[PDB]
RNA sequence: UAAGGUGAUAUGAACCGUUAUAACCGGCGAUUUCCGAAUGGGGAAACCCAGUGUGUUUCGACACACUAUCAUUAACUGAAUCCAUAGGUUAAUGAGGCGAACCGGGGGAACUGAAACAUCUAAGUACCCCGAGGAAAAGAAAUCAACCGAGAUUCCCCCAGUAGCGGCGAGCGAACGGGGAGCAGCCCAGAGCCUGAAUCAGUGUGUGUGUUAGUGGAAGCGUCUGGAAAGGCGCGCGAUACAGGGUGACAGCCCCGUACACAAAAAUGCACAUGCUGUGAGCUCGAUGAGUAGGGCGGGACACGUGGUAUCCUGUCUGAAUAUGGGGGGACCAUCCUCCAAGGCUAAAUACUCCUGACUGACCGAUAGUGAACCAGUACCGUGAGGGAAAGGCGAAAAGAAC
RNA sequence: AGGACCGAACCGACUAAUGUUGAAAAAUUAGCGGAUGACUUGUGGCUGGGGGUGAAAGGCCAAUCAAACCGGGAGAUAGCU
RNA sequence: CGAAGGUGUGCUGUGAGGCAUGCUGGAGGUAUCAGAAGUGCGAAUGCUGACAUAAGUAACGAUAAAGCGGGUGAAAAGCCCGCUCGCCGGAAGACCAAGGGUUCCUGUCCAACGUUAAUCGGGGCAGGGUGAGUCGACCCCUAAGGCGAGGCCGAAAGGCGUAGUCGAUGGGAAACAGGUUAAUAUUCCUGUACUUGGUGUUACUGCGAAGGGGGGACGGAGAAGGCUAUGUUGGCCGGGCG
RNA sequence: UACGGUGCUGAAGCAACAAAUGCCCUGCUUCCAGGAAAAGCCUCUAAGCAUCAGGUAACAUCAAAUCGUACCCCAAACCG
């Protein structure tokens, strides 16, 4: 399975945000996420004579590798490795160091 | 515009016409052989 | 001048067609070399 | 083609030799003739393409075993 | 829907069958075609859907 | 007669153009784009029986395919078939 | 298996799904237009035209199925002719076509070398054709050897560039014998005794194992340079796991993995076991392959070019003996030794790679390596067979340049 | 009537000039021959490489012909450059 | 805290060479001592790519020929409109077959293509456009010729060929006038028609073939005669009196 | 009258002569060099069917499917 999914709470180990934690917004098949208020780019795009019309220099995020975050344990308050072990018939994800269950 | 380049530098490449020279080249170089035997 | 290729789609497909090459053994086997030369078009057909 | 019927006979190759030994190709060919043969154990003649020492075999052999074998081997008659 | 087809009669695959070629499909290929028809995954819901009729109604006629 | 699952997939589009607009409100023919293998007795019973009008008479083209180009790579489209269908003097579709 | 998906260029729109009937992966099914052996007739491939039968509560039109040829078998018919054969019709089974190499067989060059060339060589090669299998072929002594013995076939290393063959030129070139790989023997020509006795073949079932999806899988932080750290420095931990790949520079400990330990509802390959069917064990006695061996003529294969030339094959003409017999032992005769032809089957060692998986390289890195790193047998050229390119790399991320 | 006469279409190609890296891998311009015939032309078919076809020139057989083109033997061979 | 590579400088060895370093570059390089070579290019009328040279030179493709006004446009010798002028008129007009295959028509763009410019185009992009009982094909029938069940023949592949089956360039049913679209028309519309089959009713009734006969069924040349298409002139009608 | 045209209305609409290489003519005359085939078409019957089927005539009704159809075509679209 996948150890850092969608609505997770990861922290970022490098790069320009080194240190920052932050949501998951969403997970790309190319093994990369994108994280809220993390990676942010300084778009500018072209007014498209269609349907609306913003304009200007739009502050989007940007998709950082999977091996750039680690989910924040927030029990210890560091980064922390994911295993998976079965709880009931279930693949449950589990936290490394202190071996608690998601 | 290439392959036409190639293709239409490939034209006399087999040729047989023996008063042209190079299959195309007009000359007069039948009297000039036949005038020097 | 009267240059070689004077078309006729006829005799073209009479001559160098698909039914005219499966009709002989040495044009199966001319299909055999395009087909495994890998050819986009085999005879000339349409 | 020239096979006798009855003992299988192809033309087969070889060489013209000559008195200065130089070699060129050539078939030997069977004795093919066609013969027609009186069984009497059906009342009719059967023709056959025989070479001429298949007409020795089937004078030895009888023309009833011959029949047999070309039957048996799917040699239609 | 699988087991739902899966459980009528030939006659009710043949009529709902002929209901989603007939009120489904035909008039939403109009209704694309035409302008109108803001919502097109109902032509891809549609077409298997008919897919699903077809082959329950092989599997349960005959073999 | 024609099984109505044949009869369905006959017709596919309405056709929308100037000699399509004229041909409707200058002489009763609604134009329309058909299946290929559509023959004109087909046409005419799938009109008589999915927009319940009556066809006085079917008049079928093939429309052949251009070859255009994406970038450097070429294609032709694709065949189609056009069929005229004049309708009898009671008609609205 | 799953929290994300609706293949790519290629973004959008419209949606599906989040604890299970989204999607993805696998087993088995269903559908599978038209052309193509193409098979209902035809044809300029991807089209034209049917016949027959069954069914269609608008059966004035539709839908479905069958209809090729040949071989074999059977049934019913059936001439010249009486019986009968030929023929005809129908049914059942099989075949047909494609495919890279390997294999057996039918045909079979020449350039070249001989410092010319004809015998010879190249070479039974290239090529053409037929056929078959996962291998084929060969094979169970009418074989060698040599007065001792060996014991089917095939492959490898010697023998040995030897003996020989050779316009005795150019060249061709063994066997005996030795060492290894592998090892397996049988059946019919024929009756009785006796039966299912080993034997395999076809199938069911059970077990074991493998393939086709998968699951878990250790262990790190601080600080300095830097755009960014995996780098420097400092201190820790894993290791049956430091193979490899990615991550913003060079990561055992970030990610995927690797070692290791497990997993199959279903379909299967192999190996045992077992049920049924077919098949035949074993004993006594008898038989023990005729236009054949050999011969004459012509040719070919044997390393051996007709030579003193044994041996094998046969196109032609002939032609035995048949266990008190016959073949061979390199002209040939005698003595001695050895073997039993004219019927057939047979695993392994062996040869090859269209194709799949894993791994490896003192192989190449874009004028190289495939012709082809890129929508390449393409564009293009040629009536045609056929010929046949060029063309990779922004960045870490499009943040790919609002105004 | 005519392998009759003059002469357009049509078939040809005698002379000259131009052209000869052409407008054209054989033409243009001005004259020229045949022009009811052994003529000319369209569409289809047949003949194939030591082979075809030839009112014969060794001509023609896809701008190639004292032996076509393609592929292969094949890296033929080259006492020569 | 900056590799290979690139480009300079300085030092050094008898030489091939070596070493250090500035700038560019942006991630790899490799001592020493051994090992293996696709191991060193100026020549091969060498192969491939690039770029010169002649040289801003010859040429710009029939000596049918242009001139002006106006429009559009950023720009007009070339486009559009108008008036004149010239050229073809048994063609340089019109309609097809073969062949091509969207070049047709409309809007839009001027990079490349157009031997110049281009607003234009057979160029780019998008949209549109081809309507049949009577035209042609398919279809029925056949020629030359192909293929060919059986068959005869042949080392194999295969050759020939009977029945048959294909094969037009030939034989076989039927539509004309007028109008219309930017683009189709004997196809659409208006009017007036015709042909061949199926089925049903009614009246009369001998029908029936891969069989017999007819017909289809067919040469070169020449000669007139009768016509028509078509044209010329007069009449008529409308307009002009310059 | 988006000046591009769009609708409405619309007179005469005859005769003479000339005349084809087109039509009668697949004729006629003539000449040797002696000039496709098969089907549609019309007829005759054989086997068979014979108060049925079929044939003919009139009327009615249904059907006539499929593919081509743009555009160039002595040429800037075909072969060069």
């Amino acid at each position: 399975a996948a150890k850092i999914r969608r609505d997770d709470e990861v922290i970022v180990l490098t790069g320009k945000d080194k240190g920052k934690r932050g949501k998951v917004k969403n997970v790309l098949s190319s093994g990369k996420v994108i994280v809220e208020g993390i990676n942010l780019v300084k778009k500018h795009q072209k007014p498209v004579p269609a349907l609306n019309q913003p304009g200007g220099i739009v502050e989007k995020e940007a998709a950082i590798q999977v091996s750039n975050v680690a989910i924040f344990n927030a029990a210890t308050g560091k980064a922390d490795r994911v295993g998976f072990r079965f709880e009931d018939g279930k693949k449950v994800r589990f936290f490394k160091s202190n071996s608690e269950t998601i | 515009m290439d392959i036409n380049w190639r293709h239409n530098q490939s034209t006399f490449y087999h040729f047989t016409s023996d008063h042209r020279i190079s299959g195309w080249k007009e000359t007069n170089a039948m009297y000039v052989a036949l005038n020097s035997q | 001048m009267k240059r070689t290729f004077q078309p006729s789609v006829l005799k073209r497909n009479r001559s160098h067609g698909f039914r005219a090459r499966m009709a002989t053994k040495n044009g199966r086997q001319v299909l055999a070399r395009r087909r495994a030369k890998g050819r986009a078009r085999l005879t000339v057909s349409k | 083609s020239r096979v006798c019927q009855v003992t299988g006979k192809r033309p087969v190759t070889g060489n013209n030799r000559s008195h200065a030994l130089n070699a060129t190709k050539r078939r030997f060919l069977p004795n093919l003739h066609s013969h027609r043969f009186w069984v009497e154990s059906e009342k009719r003649f059967v023709t056959l393409r025989v070479s001429a020492k298949g007409m020795r075999v089937i004078d030895k052999k009888g023309i009833d075993t011959v029949l047999a074998e070309l039957r048996a081997r799917g040699e239609k008659y | 829907m699988k087991a739902k087809e899966l459980r009528e009669k030939s006659v009710e695959e043949l009529n709902t069958e002929l209901l989603n070629l007939l009120r489904e499909q035909f008039n939403l290929r109009m209704q694309a075609a035409s302008g109108q028809l803001q919502q097109s995954h109902l032509l891809k819901q549609v077409r298997r859907d008919v897919a699903r009729v077809k082959t329950l109604l092989n599997e349960k006629a005959g073999a | 007669m024609i099984r109505e699952e044949r009869l369905l997939k006959v017709l596919r589009a309405p056709h929308v153009s100037e000699k399509a607009s004229t041909a409707m409100e200058k002489s009763n023919t609604i134009v329309l784009k058909v299946a290929k293998d559509a023959t004109k007795a087909e046409i005419k019973a799938a009109v008589q029986k999915l927009f319940e009008v009556e066809v006085e008479v079917v008049n079928t083209l093939v429309v052949k395919g251009k070859v255009k180009r994406h970038g450097q790579r070429i294609g032709r489209r694709s065949d189609w078939k056009k069929a005229y269908v004049t309708l009898k003097e009671g008609q609205n579709l």
